Protein backbone atom coordinates (compact mmCIF):
# COMPACT_ATOMS: atom_id res chain seq x y z
CA UNK A 1 0.00 0.00 0.00
CA UNK A 2 2.79 2.54 0.72
CA UNK A 3 5.87 2.46 -1.49
CA UNK A 4 7.70 5.24 0.37
CA UNK A 5 10.18 4.15 3.70
CA UNK A 6 8.92 6.82 5.69
CA UNK A 7 8.09 7.32 9.02
CA UNK A 8 4.26 6.38 10.27
CA UNK A 9 2.78 9.48 11.84
CA UNK A 10 0.33 7.97 14.72
CA UNK A 11 -1.50 11.29 16.97
CA UNK A 12 -2.34 9.28 19.84
CA UNK A 13 -3.99 12.37 21.41
CA UNK A 14 -6.67 11.89 24.93
CA UNK A 15 -9.74 11.13 23.00
CA UNK A 16 -9.28 10.45 19.37
CA UNK A 17 -6.69 8.77 18.01
CA UNK A 18 -5.21 10.08 14.60
CA UNK A 19 -2.75 7.86 12.42
CA UNK A 20 -1.65 8.12 8.91
CA UNK A 21 1.26 8.36 6.82
CA UNK A 22 4.03 10.55 6.33
CA UNK A 23 3.21 13.14 3.62
CA UNK A 24 -0.66 13.27 3.53
CA UNK A 25 -2.47 16.54 5.08
CA UNK A 26 -4.90 14.53 7.10
CA UNK A 27 -5.43 11.18 9.13
CA UNK A 28 -7.17 8.33 6.93
CA UNK A 29 -7.65 6.04 10.61
CA UNK A 30 -9.55 8.53 12.98
CA UNK A 31 -11.46 6.82 15.98
CA UNK A 32 -12.09 7.53 19.43
CA UNK A 33 -9.67 6.56 22.60
CA UNK A 34 -11.53 4.10 24.22
CA UNK A 35 -11.92 0.49 24.66
CA UNK A 36 -14.95 -1.80 25.19
CA UNK A 37 -14.46 -5.16 27.23
CA UNK A 38 -17.34 -8.11 27.34
CA UNK A 39 -19.15 -7.18 30.66
CA UNK A 40 -20.99 -10.64 30.79
CA UNK A 41 -20.52 -14.44 30.15
CA UNK A 42 -22.12 -15.66 27.41
CA UNK A 43 -23.54 -19.12 26.62
CA UNK A 44 -23.41 -18.58 22.67
CA UNK A 45 -21.13 -20.34 20.33
CA UNK A 46 -19.88 -19.17 16.99
CA UNK A 47 -19.19 -15.03 17.97
CA UNK A 48 -15.90 -14.17 18.22
CA UNK A 49 -13.78 -15.21 21.07
CA UNK A 50 -12.14 -11.90 20.96
CA UNK A 51 -11.67 -10.61 24.62
CA UNK A 52 -10.80 -7.05 23.88
CA UNK A 53 -12.83 -4.44 21.43
CA UNK A 54 -11.20 -1.00 20.35
CA UNK A 55 -12.14 1.42 18.04
CA UNK A 56 -15.23 1.68 15.80
CA UNK A 57 -15.56 -1.64 16.69
CA UNK A 58 -16.13 -0.65 20.65
CA UNK A 59 -18.07 2.76 19.18
CA UNK A 60 -20.49 0.21 17.51
CA UNK A 61 -21.64 -1.55 20.36
CA UNK A 62 -21.34 0.21 23.68
CA UNK A 63 -24.76 -1.26 25.62
CA UNK A 64 -22.52 -4.65 26.01
CA UNK A 65 -19.32 -3.34 26.65
CA UNK A 66 -18.08 -1.33 29.86
CA UNK A 67 -16.23 1.39 28.26
CA UNK A 68 -12.66 2.30 29.97
CA UNK A 69 -10.44 5.25 29.02
CA UNK A 70 -6.93 4.29 28.22
CA UNK A 71 -5.94 7.97 29.11
CA UNK A 72 -6.94 10.00 32.22
CA UNK A 73 -5.72 13.36 32.60
CA UNK A 74 -2.38 12.66 31.01
CA UNK A 75 -0.94 9.89 32.99
CA UNK A 76 -1.55 5.97 31.22
CA UNK A 77 -4.00 4.04 33.60
CA UNK A 78 -3.28 0.75 31.61
CA UNK A 79 -0.60 -0.08 29.15
CA UNK A 80 -2.66 -3.52 27.92
CA UNK A 81 -5.22 -0.97 26.36
CA UNK A 82 -1.64 0.82 24.88
CA UNK A 83 -0.72 -2.19 23.47
CA UNK A 84 -4.09 -2.90 21.84
CA UNK A 85 -4.93 0.58 19.98
CA UNK A 86 -0.65 0.09 18.53
CA UNK A 87 -1.71 -3.28 17.98
CA UNK A 88 -4.98 -2.65 15.71
CA UNK A 89 -3.77 -0.05 14.52
CA UNK A 90 -0.82 -1.68 12.71
CA UNK A 91 -2.50 -5.14 12.06
CA UNK A 92 -6.13 -3.73 11.27
CA UNK A 93 -6.49 -0.29 9.41
CA UNK A 94 -2.81 0.65 7.89
CA UNK A 95 -2.09 -3.02 6.93
CA UNK A 96 1.51 -2.55 7.26
CA UNK A 97 4.25 -3.69 9.99
CA UNK A 98 6.04 -1.66 11.70
CA UNK A 99 9.57 -3.63 10.85
CA UNK A 100 9.78 -1.44 7.66
CA UNK A 101 8.81 1.95 8.20
CA UNK A 102 10.24 4.34 11.22
CA UNK A 103 7.12 5.90 13.65
CA UNK A 104 6.90 9.58 14.60
CA UNK A 105 4.77 9.54 18.02
CA UNK A 106 3.50 12.96 19.18
CA UNK A 107 3.16 12.41 23.33
CA UNK A 108 1.86 15.71 25.47
CA UNK A 109 4.01 18.16 27.39
CA UNK A 110 5.37 17.80 31.12
CA UNK A 111 3.97 13.76 30.81
CA UNK A 112 5.51 10.96 33.56
CA UNK A 113 8.46 9.31 33.13
CA UNK A 114 6.97 6.00 33.40
CA UNK A 115 4.63 6.63 30.29
CA UNK A 116 7.58 7.26 28.30
CA UNK A 117 9.84 4.58 29.29
CA UNK A 118 6.73 2.45 28.96
CA UNK A 119 5.65 3.09 25.77
CA UNK A 120 9.24 2.78 24.07
CA UNK A 121 10.01 -0.27 25.83
CA UNK A 122 6.68 -1.43 24.15
CA UNK A 123 7.62 0.08 20.75
CA UNK A 124 11.56 -1.69 20.93
CA UNK A 125 11.05 -5.46 22.82
CA UNK A 126 7.68 -6.19 22.23
CA UNK A 127 7.69 -4.80 18.50
CA UNK A 128 10.73 -4.56 16.26
CA UNK A 129 10.68 -0.97 15.20
CA UNK A 130 13.98 0.39 13.57
CA UNK A 131 14.05 3.43 14.94
CA UNK A 132 11.31 5.98 17.43
CA UNK A 133 10.74 9.49 18.54
CA UNK A 134 9.03 11.46 21.06
CA UNK A 135 7.93 14.41 20.20
CA UNK A 136 5.87 17.12 22.08
CA UNK A 137 2.63 18.41 20.46
CA UNK A 138 2.70 21.74 20.46
CA UNK A 139 6.08 22.21 18.61
CA UNK A 140 4.70 20.28 15.80
CA UNK A 141 1.63 22.61 16.02
CA UNK A 142 3.15 25.76 15.81
CA UNK A 143 5.37 23.80 12.81
CA UNK A 144 1.68 23.46 10.79
CA UNK A 145 0.37 26.89 11.95
CA UNK A 146 3.43 27.99 9.80
CA UNK A 147 4.87 30.51 12.25
CA UNK A 148 7.60 30.61 15.16
CA UNK A 149 5.82 32.69 17.43
CA UNK A 150 3.27 32.84 19.52
CA UNK A 151 1.65 30.87 22.74
CA UNK A 152 0.15 27.42 21.80
CA UNK A 153 -2.98 26.50 23.95
CA UNK A 154 -3.89 22.66 23.35
CA UNK A 155 -6.84 21.62 25.09
CA UNK A 156 -7.30 17.99 24.62
CA UNK A 157 -10.09 15.91 26.46
CA UNK A 158 -8.74 15.46 29.71
CA UNK A 159 -6.32 18.19 30.19
CA UNK A 160 -5.26 21.68 28.44
CA UNK A 161 -1.36 22.71 27.70
CA UNK A 162 -0.30 26.16 27.60
CA UNK A 163 3.16 26.38 25.60
CA UNK A 164 4.61 29.78 24.94
CA UNK A 165 7.18 29.90 21.96
CA UNK A 166 8.93 32.73 20.92
CA UNK A 167 11.29 33.29 17.86
CA UNK A 168 11.01 29.61 17.68
CA UNK A 169 12.31 29.20 21.22
CA UNK A 170 10.98 26.59 23.48
CA UNK A 171 10.36 27.57 27.00
CA UNK A 172 10.07 24.18 29.33
CA UNK A 173 9.61 26.31 32.78
CA UNK A 174 6.43 28.14 31.90
CA UNK A 175 4.65 24.92 30.08
CA UNK A 176 1.90 24.82 32.81
CA UNK A 177 -0.77 22.11 32.35
CA UNK A 178 -4.17 22.03 33.94
CA UNK A 179 -6.53 18.91 33.73
CA UNK A 180 -9.34 20.82 32.69
CA UNK A 181 -10.87 19.47 29.59
CA UNK A 182 -13.61 17.68 27.40
CA UNK A 183 -14.33 15.46 30.02
CA UNK A 184 -15.04 17.59 32.59
CA UNK A 185 -16.98 19.61 30.68
CA UNK A 186 -19.08 16.47 29.90
CA UNK A 187 -19.41 15.85 33.50
CA UNK A 188 -20.75 19.51 34.11
CA UNK A 189 -23.44 19.06 31.32
CA UNK A 190 -24.24 15.59 32.72
CA UNK A 191 -24.78 17.32 36.30
CA UNK A 192 -27.01 20.08 34.73
CA UNK A 193 -29.06 17.84 32.65
CA UNK A 194 -29.52 15.68 35.34
CA UNK A 195 -31.04 19.12 37.58
CA UNK A 196 -33.07 19.82 34.42
CA UNK A 197 -34.71 16.22 34.78
CA UNK A 198 -33.31 13.46 32.31
CA UNK A 199 -31.12 11.49 34.56
CA UNK A 200 -28.16 9.28 33.26
CA UNK A 201 -25.58 7.68 35.17
CA UNK A 202 -24.01 4.99 32.18
CA UNK A 203 -20.93 6.28 30.32
CA UNK A 204 -22.75 5.61 26.62
CA UNK A 205 -24.93 8.20 27.54
CA UNK A 206 -21.94 10.30 28.13
CA UNK A 207 -20.23 9.66 24.83
CA UNK A 208 -23.56 10.71 23.32
CA UNK A 209 -24.36 13.53 25.19
CA UNK A 210 -20.66 14.39 24.55
CA UNK A 211 -21.39 14.33 20.87
CA UNK A 212 -24.67 16.37 21.05
CA UNK A 213 -21.92 18.62 23.15
CA UNK A 214 -19.44 18.82 19.86
CA UNK A 215 -22.15 19.64 17.71
CA UNK A 216 -24.39 21.95 19.36
CA UNK A 217 -22.59 23.63 22.52
CA UNK A 218 -20.97 26.86 21.74
CA UNK A 219 -19.01 29.70 24.10
CA UNK A 220 -21.60 32.89 25.09
CA UNK A 221 -20.11 36.86 24.30
CA UNK A 222 -21.58 37.74 27.95
CA UNK A 223 -23.05 34.87 29.99
CA UNK A 224 -24.64 37.13 32.21
CA UNK A 225 -26.88 39.15 29.11
CA UNK A 226 -27.68 36.00 27.74
CA UNK A 227 -29.24 34.53 31.26
CA UNK A 228 -30.81 37.44 31.65
CA UNK A 229 -32.43 37.03 27.77
CA UNK A 230 -32.45 33.57 28.16
CA UNK A 231 -35.03 33.62 31.10
CA UNK A 232 -37.43 34.17 28.94
CA UNK A 233 -36.45 31.95 26.08
CA UNK A 234 -37.89 31.84 22.08
CA UNK A 235 -34.79 31.37 19.96
CA UNK A 236 -32.02 30.88 22.47
CA UNK A 237 -33.73 27.19 23.76
CA UNK A 238 -33.22 24.49 21.10
CA UNK A 239 -35.21 21.45 20.50
CA UNK A 240 -32.55 18.60 19.34
CA UNK A 241 -33.55 15.01 17.69
CA UNK A 242 -31.08 12.25 19.46
CA UNK A 243 -30.63 9.53 17.48
CA UNK A 244 -32.37 7.05 18.96
CA UNK A 245 -35.49 9.37 18.26
CA UNK A 246 -36.26 10.77 22.05
CA UNK A 247 -36.74 14.82 21.53
CA UNK A 248 -34.27 16.63 24.01
CA UNK A 249 -34.32 20.23 24.54
CA UNK A 250 -31.83 21.81 25.92
CA UNK A 251 -31.30 25.66 26.52
CA UNK A 252 -29.10 28.00 27.74
CA UNK A 253 -27.12 24.59 29.50
CA UNK A 254 -24.95 24.82 26.19
CA UNK A 255 -23.22 28.04 26.24
CA UNK A 256 -22.93 27.59 30.63
CA UNK A 257 -21.11 24.27 29.46
CA UNK A 258 -17.69 25.75 28.10
CA UNK A 259 -18.32 28.48 30.77
CA UNK A 260 -17.39 25.93 33.08
CA UNK A 261 -13.43 26.55 31.81
CA UNK A 262 -13.33 30.38 32.87
CA UNK A 263 -14.53 29.52 36.07
CA UNK A 264 -13.61 26.60 37.59
CA UNK A 265 -14.86 26.96 41.05
CA UNK A 266 -18.18 25.09 39.68
CA UNK A 267 -16.19 21.91 39.79
CA UNK A 268 -14.63 23.22 43.33
CA UNK A 269 -11.02 23.27 41.97
CA UNK A 270 -8.78 26.83 43.61
CA UNK A 271 -7.39 27.10 39.91
CA UNK A 272 -7.92 29.52 37.66
CA UNK A 273 -9.55 29.55 34.66
CA UNK A 274 -8.11 28.63 30.82
CA UNK A 275 -7.78 32.20 29.90
CA UNK A 276 -6.59 33.69 33.71
CA UNK A 277 -3.88 30.82 33.88
CA UNK A 278 -2.64 31.89 30.19
CA UNK A 279 -2.39 35.59 31.39
CA UNK A 280 -0.59 34.54 34.50
CA UNK A 281 1.59 32.62 32.08
CA UNK A 282 2.35 35.90 29.77
CA UNK A 283 3.31 37.94 33.21
CA UNK A 284 5.78 34.51 33.74
CA UNK A 285 7.04 35.75 30.42
CA UNK A 286 9.42 38.41 29.56
CA UNK A 287 8.55 41.75 29.15
CA UNK A 288 9.64 42.43 25.56
CA UNK A 289 8.48 39.32 24.31
CA UNK A 290 5.00 40.02 25.86
CA UNK A 291 3.28 41.82 23.34
CA UNK A 292 4.80 39.43 20.35
CA UNK A 293 3.02 36.61 22.64
CA UNK A 294 0.19 39.11 22.33
CA UNK A 295 0.05 38.96 18.53
CA UNK A 296 0.61 35.60 17.36
CA UNK A 297 -1.45 33.34 20.18
CA UNK A 298 -2.08 29.98 18.38
CA UNK A 299 -4.64 27.49 19.07
CA UNK A 300 -4.43 23.74 19.11
CA UNK A 301 -6.96 20.46 20.09
CA UNK A 302 -10.51 19.49 19.11
CA UNK A 303 -12.29 21.18 22.12
CA UNK A 304 -11.60 24.59 20.06
CA UNK A 305 -13.62 23.19 17.28
CA UNK A 306 -16.64 25.28 19.31
CA UNK A 307 -17.67 28.34 17.74
CA UNK A 308 -17.27 31.99 19.68
CA UNK A 309 -13.93 30.86 21.61
CA UNK A 310 -11.89 33.65 19.72
CA UNK A 311 -14.15 36.11 20.47
CA UNK A 312 -14.65 35.35 24.17
CA UNK A 313 -10.44 35.15 24.19
CA UNK A 314 -10.47 38.59 22.54
CA UNK A 315 -12.96 40.29 24.96
CA UNK A 316 -11.42 38.52 27.76
CA UNK A 317 -7.91 39.16 27.13
CA UNK A 318 -8.62 42.71 26.35
CA UNK A 319 -10.70 43.05 29.74
CA UNK A 320 -7.95 42.21 31.37
CA UNK A 321 -4.66 43.50 29.69
CA UNK A 322 -4.59 46.75 28.56
CA UNK A 323 -6.46 48.27 25.60
CA UNK A 324 -3.86 50.44 23.92
CA UNK A 325 -2.19 47.69 21.77
CA UNK A 326 -3.09 45.16 19.41
CA UNK A 327 -4.17 42.05 20.48
CA UNK A 328 -5.04 39.80 17.41
CA UNK A 329 -5.83 36.49 18.07
CA UNK A 330 -5.26 33.71 14.97
CA UNK A 331 -6.94 30.21 14.60
CA UNK A 332 -5.86 28.51 11.50
CA UNK A 333 -8.43 26.45 9.69
CA UNK A 334 -8.59 22.57 10.71
CA UNK A 335 -6.09 23.19 13.44
CA UNK A 336 -7.45 19.61 15.19
CA UNK A 337 -5.74 18.06 12.43
CA UNK A 338 -2.81 20.58 12.18
CA UNK A 339 -0.49 19.27 14.76
CA UNK A 340 -0.81 15.91 12.91
CA UNK A 341 0.09 17.47 9.77
CA UNK A 342 2.95 19.11 11.17
CA UNK A 343 3.80 15.29 12.13
CA UNK A 344 3.91 14.62 7.89
CA UNK A 345 5.78 17.72 6.75
CA UNK A 346 8.67 16.68 10.12
CA UNK A 347 9.07 12.95 8.59
CA UNK A 348 10.10 13.88 5.06
CA UNK A 349 12.80 15.63 6.18
CA UNK A 350 16.57 13.86 5.44
CA UNK A 351 17.93 15.78 8.94
CA UNK A 352 14.91 14.73 10.86
CA UNK A 353 16.05 10.95 9.07
CA UNK A 354 19.24 12.00 11.26
CA UNK A 355 17.68 12.42 14.32
CA UNK A 356 16.00 8.96 14.83
CA UNK A 357 16.91 6.83 17.72
CA UNK A 358 18.02 2.85 16.40
CA UNK A 359 17.63 -0.19 18.71
CA UNK A 360 20.99 -1.20 19.22
CA UNK A 361 22.08 1.97 20.99
CA UNK A 362 18.46 2.74 23.09
CA UNK A 363 19.59 -1.34 24.17
CA UNK A 364 22.86 -0.41 25.53
CA UNK A 365 22.37 2.50 27.00
CA UNK A 366 18.53 1.51 28.17
CA UNK A 367 15.50 3.48 28.33
CA UNK A 368 16.66 6.27 30.91
CA UNK A 369 19.96 7.13 29.28
CA UNK A 370 17.48 7.51 26.00
CA UNK A 371 15.60 10.56 28.23
CA UNK A 372 18.87 12.21 28.61
CA UNK A 373 18.85 11.81 25.03
CA UNK A 374 15.83 13.71 23.86
CA UNK A 375 15.97 16.30 26.69
CA UNK B 1 -67.89 -31.36 -3.25
CA UNK B 2 -65.14 -32.85 -5.73
CA UNK B 3 -66.20 -29.04 -7.98
CA UNK B 4 -66.60 -27.60 -4.39
CA UNK B 5 -63.08 -28.48 -3.51
CA UNK B 6 -61.60 -27.66 -6.76
CA UNK B 7 -63.15 -23.69 -6.94
CA UNK B 8 -61.55 -23.91 -3.30
CA UNK B 9 -58.55 -24.91 -4.29
CA UNK B 10 -58.16 -22.19 -7.21
CA UNK B 11 -59.27 -19.31 -4.99
CA UNK B 12 -56.72 -20.42 -2.11
CA UNK B 13 -53.82 -20.51 -4.92
CA UNK B 14 -55.40 -17.06 -6.30
CA UNK B 15 -55.05 -15.62 -2.30
CA UNK B 16 -51.41 -16.99 -2.34
CA UNK B 17 -50.40 -15.26 -5.14
CA UNK B 18 -52.01 -11.90 -4.00
CA UNK B 19 -49.97 -12.13 -0.41
CA UNK B 20 -46.82 -12.82 -2.19
CA UNK B 21 -46.71 -10.11 -4.66
CA UNK B 22 -47.71 -8.06 -1.56
CA UNK B 23 -44.79 -8.92 0.16
CA UNK B 24 -42.68 -7.97 -2.64
CA UNK B 25 -44.87 -4.70 -2.96
CA UNK B 26 -43.89 -3.84 0.30
CA UNK B 27 -40.40 -5.07 0.58
CA UNK B 28 -39.78 -2.60 -2.13
CA UNK B 29 -41.54 0.39 -0.79
CA UNK B 30 -39.87 -0.25 2.33
CA UNK B 31 -36.55 -0.05 0.98
CA UNK B 32 -37.09 2.96 -1.39
CA UNK B 33 -38.33 4.59 2.14
CA UNK B 34 -34.99 3.85 3.95
CA UNK B 35 -33.32 5.27 1.29
CA UNK B 36 -34.96 8.68 1.60
CA UNK B 37 -35.36 9.16 5.21
CA UNK B 38 -31.48 8.36 5.13
CA UNK B 39 -31.02 11.10 2.63
CA UNK B 40 -33.40 13.31 5.26
CA UNK B 41 -31.07 12.52 8.01
CA UNK B 42 -27.65 13.45 5.95
CA UNK B 43 -29.66 16.48 5.02
CA UNK B 44 -30.35 17.71 8.51
CA UNK B 45 -27.01 16.39 10.04
CA UNK B 46 -25.07 18.65 7.10
CA UNK B 47 -27.37 21.80 8.10
CA UNK B 48 -26.14 21.47 11.55
CA UNK B 49 -22.66 21.31 10.37
CA UNK B 50 -23.54 24.15 8.11
CA UNK B 51 -25.47 25.95 11.43
CA UNK B 52 -22.11 25.57 13.75
CA UNK B 53 -19.92 27.15 10.68
CA UNK B 54 -22.23 30.63 10.79
CA UNK B 55 -22.14 30.73 14.48
CA UNK B 56 -18.13 30.04 14.27
CA UNK B 57 -17.96 33.39 12.89
N1 LIG C 1 -15.39 18.04 15.85
C1 LIG C 1 -15.33 18.37 17.16
N2 LIG C 1 -16.15 19.31 17.68
C2 LIG C 1 -16.11 19.65 18.98
N3 LIG C 1 -15.27 19.09 19.87
C3 LIG C 1 -14.39 18.13 19.49
C4 LIG C 1 -14.37 17.71 18.08
N4 LIG C 1 -13.42 16.77 17.97
C5 LIG C 1 -12.88 16.60 19.20
N5 LIG C 1 -13.45 17.41 20.10
C6 LIG C 1 -13.10 17.49 21.54
O1 LIG C 1 -11.69 17.52 21.71
C7 LIG C 1 -11.26 16.59 22.71
C8 LIG C 1 -10.22 15.67 22.08
O2 LIG C 1 -9.21 16.48 21.48
P1 LIG C 1 -7.90 15.82 20.82
O3 LIG C 1 -8.36 14.86 19.74
O4 LIG C 1 -7.00 15.34 21.93
O5 LIG C 1 -7.19 17.08 20.11
P2 LIG C 1 -5.72 16.93 19.48
O6 LIG C 1 -5.80 15.67 18.65
O7 LIG C 1 -5.53 18.19 18.67
O8 LIG C 1 -4.82 16.83 20.69
C9 LIG C 1 -12.50 15.86 23.20
O9 LIG C 1 -12.82 16.26 24.54
C10 LIG C 1 -13.62 16.26 22.26
O10 LIG C 1 -14.80 16.57 23.01
MG1 LIG D 1 -5.32 18.59 21.69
Amino acid sequence: DEDETTALVCDNGSGLVKAGFAGDDAPRAVFPSIVGRPRHQGVMVGMGQKDSYVGDEAQSKRGILTLKYPIEHGIITNWDDMEKIWHHTFYNELRVAPEEHPTLLTEAPLNPKANREKMTQIMFETFNVPAMYVAIQAVLSLYASGRTTGIVLDSGDGVTHNVPIYEGYALPHAIMRLDLAGRDLTDYLMKILTERGYSFVTTAEREIVRDIKEKLCYVALDFENEMATAASSSSLEKSYELPDGQVITIGNERFRCPETLFQPSFIGMESAGIHETTYNSIMKCDIDIRKDLYANNVMSGGTTMYPGIADRMQKEITALAPSTMKIKIIAPPERKYSVWIGGSILASLSTFQQMWITKQEYDEAGPSIVHRKCF
Amino acid sequence: LSDKLKEAETRAEFAERSVTKLEKSIDDLEDELYAQKLKYKAISEELDHALNDMTSI
